[PDB]
RNA sequence: UUGGCACCUCGAUGUCGGCUCAUCGCAUCCUGGGGCUGUAGUCGGUCCCAAGGGUUGGGCUGUUCGCCCAUUAAAGCGGUACGCGAGCUGGGUUCAGAACGUCGUGAGACAGUUCGGUCCCUAUCCGUCGCGGGCGCAGGAAAUUUGAGAGGAGCUGUCCUUA
RNA sequence: GGAUAAGUGCUGAAAGCAUCUAAGCAUGAAGCCCCCCUCAAGAUGAGAUUUCCCAUUCCGCAAGGAAGUAAGAUCCCUGAA
């Protein structure tokens, strides 16, 4: 993951959902997964 | 489940098959007896009684007898209480004995600790002492009793007080050898206690 | 130059139901009749309340996520003697005591509240050993 | 632009009962289902057709309608074709087999791998790699799936393990 | 932390370090569970959840700190009057002696140095650890017990096989 | 063992797709509750079970009181595990 406040996309294919609450960031790269805290 | 209660002699050595020691126990265990047989609708548990002794009437009293008169017994003197067994198997006025172990079964034992009495820090609680020299005023005691926001004495700190006589178990110990014909138990090891003192054998809890 | 009430009591035995209740809700109205605001002859230091039964405890209800969020939390005078309970544990576990919980925080302190508190009588389910009392019913104002 | 709007044929061989307000049960070649739904929502099962309706427009009223009729065609579905995945699996001493009804693995560990599908669903091993989870409810064969998947999860740097047939996997370069 | 302000305390709140005694936080050193990797493996980096337990012995220095030797799974960061002197020590700072350098005309002085230099108190209350007595528990007694609830414990390596 | 954290997910819409999520399902830690050990009914909410004793005498209108006892325990004595 990289946890961080400042969550964006990344790529265009970088996909910005929210979950349980929080928002996160979905790829199929891993690297841009990720996640506020 | 299982269990046997008697009294412990002393300590002795045995061999295995081998030159191999074995630091023993000696329990003598007179044949015990059922005395109640509870239940989870009058006593809200399945439980057993077990007496362990031959008392004198001049020692027992009348309610006493009562209680053991349900059985055909005479009073006991050690009177405990196992929990967790097979009930259908036991019933009243009977017998258990030391055939019921073998010669490798494990087990888990309890006792009284010995009286140890009024002892320090060090002693019961195995503290450090300070340094005997170089202008020490200080050994052989407790150490601080804490920190000053507080303003008190926080719970747990450990300190004097009769060391001793404690309800103790040990566990995965390793019967021995048995001698029905003296109704006697070698176990492999030291348990708690003093001679001539009650001691609760038990199935081992794994 | 009223009344103030002495050894004139008349302590009926009310029984209620939890099937669907708000707790806090429900308690704040049998706290108060433990303490007998319920009543014309009420003073302050005499326990004019009424006995109270409570059944089917486990079926109360809660809003919002108070079973996964809301902790009862307890220290024993040991350091690090804090323990916590969830709303849901204690449910299930043992709703009687959750029950008690509230209704002791929201009456009177001293002697006086904890003797008010002893009228209280929570049972799990829809039991009520206490039929020779021949308690009513009591539903809820609110 | 709908999903619960829409309607679901009932082609034959399937019997569909509100046994209550809600607690559908569904029948037919494969086998049955039920499922309880949300009360506020509303089912009219019509001649060979079934409808969906809600009260209102909100966020949650809009997702039931949504989430029922396409559970259910996953219901109806399963009754009638049943659902199905395959699992393929990469690797040299990888390999499957069965013992009676169970499964059991040979892939990687000193150890081999049980698994039970105990629930009615049944599995197929048509080579030493390939496995079929066959069954009725989605939810359960992907969880079944899934289960066998996290066994041994493949590998980026060599493909191995337990795969999806219609996976993708990410590829890394093994210096 | 260095500090700033002077609010309690100058009819006295004893001040560094060390010993004993521990305790709490977690921004985790190890152990546990995971994501990502410029992660081949073995080892790692970084981040996330986790404070249950554990978290060395020596040389030098009064020392804290630090350097060094050898180990360890690891040799954690901090708070508690930089925890704890009516519990200990008193080596240093910080009385009176004397001396060196330096300053001063001089008496003397120096967060400059060096040598040596009195650590009192029968515990009333609370608190803590243990132990007894009295009464209560709708009659009086002997035994066995339930368990609300409390406390304890709770760490880890190396080798063989898999190979 | 049970429930969980981070994490992993299945099914799945809102948002015709995608989506671990809102409904609904499951996993998942030396951690939490248990399992292990000890104390524990002053738990004034004072519990439960078995067994023993009997329901005597005086006043006192009753209320109640004392005054000998049963079962039993103690004072006292020999001693220590």
């Amino acid at each position: 993951m990289k946890v961080r406040p400042s969550v964006k996309p990344i790529c265009e294919k970088c996909k910005v959902i929210r979950r349980k609450g929080k928002v996160m960031v979905i790829c199929e790269n891993p690297k841009h997964k990720q996640k506020q805290g | 489940t299982k269990g046997i209660l008697g009294r412990k002699i002393g300590m002795t050595q045995v061999f295995a098959e081998n030159g191999d020691l074995i630091p023993v126990t000696v329990i003598e265990a007179a044949p015990n007896v059922v005395l109640q047989k509870k239940t989870a609708e009058n006593d809200g548990y399945e439980a057993i009684q077990l007496g362990f002794d031959d008392k004198r009437e001049k020692l027992s009293n009348k309610p006493e007898k009562g209680h053991v008169a349900k059985a055909e017994t005479a009073p006991k003197r050690f009177v405990k209480e196992l929990r967790g067994v097979e009930m259908d198997a036991y019933e009243v006025g009977q017998e258990v004995k030391v055939e019921i172990f073998s010669a490798g079964e494990i087990v888990d034992v309890t006792g009284v600790s010995k009286g140890k009495g009024f002892q320090g820090a060090i002693k019961r609680h195995g503290q450090s002492r300070g340094p005997m020299s170089h202008g020490s005023r200080y050994h052989r005691r407790p150490g601080s009793m804490g920190p000053v926001d507080p303003n008190r004495v926080f719970k747990g700190k450990l300190l004097p007080g009769r060391m001793g006589g404690e309800q103790i178990t040990v566990q995965n110990l390793e019967i021995v050898k048995v001698d029905a014909e003296r109704n006697l138990l070698l176990i492999k090891g030291n348990v708690p206690g003093a001679k001539k003192s009650l001691i609760t054998v038990k199935s081992a809890v794994k | 130059t009223p009344m103030a009430n002495a050894s004139t009591i008349e302590r009926k035995w009310l029984v209620v139901d939890a099937a669907g209740k708000t707790l806090g809700r429900l308690s704040s109205e049998v706290a108060a009749i433990l303490r007998g605001k319920h009543k014309p002859t009420y003073t302050p230091h005499v326990d004019t309340g009424d006995h109270v039964i409570i059944i089917n405890a486990e079926k109360i209800e809660l809003t919002g996520k108070k079973l996964t969020d809301k902790i009862y939390y307890r220290h024993t005078q040991h350091p690090g003697g804090l323990k916590s309970r969830t709303a849901l544990e204690m449910r299930t576990n043992y709703p009687e005591k959750m029950l008690e919980l509230a209704i002791k925080g929201m009456l009177p302190k001293g002697s006086l509240g904890r003797q008010m508190f002893k009228k209280l009588n929570v049972y799990r389910g829809s039991e009520h050993p206490h039929e020779a009392q021949k308690p009513e019913v009591y539903e809820l104002r609110g | 632009s709908r999903v619960g709007k829409k309607l679901l044929e009932i082609p034959s061989d399937v019997t569909v009962t509100l046994n209550d307000n809600n607690t559908v049960a569904v029948k037919g070649p494969k086998g049955e289902l039920t499922r309880t739904f949300h009360p506020d929502m509303e089912i009219k099962v019509e001649d060979n057709v079934l409808t969906v309706a809600r009260p209102s427009d909100q966020k949650e009223h809009r997702a039931l309608h949504g989430t029922t009729r396409s559970l259910l065609g996953n219901m109806v579905e399963g009754v009638s074709k049943g659902f199905e995945r395959g699992l393929e699996l990469v690797g040299v001493g990888y390999r499957a087999s069965k013992s009676g009804n169970k499964l059991v693995l040979n892939v990687g560990y000193s150890h081999p791998v049980e698994i039970v599908p105990e629930e009615g669903i049944e599995i197929e091993v048509p080579s030493q790699t390939k496995v079929v989870v066959k069954g009725t409810d989605k939810e359960r064969v992907g969880a079944i799936a899934a289960n066998i998947r996290a066994v041994r999860s493949p590998e980026p740097y060599k493909g191995k393990g337990i795969r999806y047939e219609g996976e993708v996997v990410r590829r890394k370069e093994g210096k």
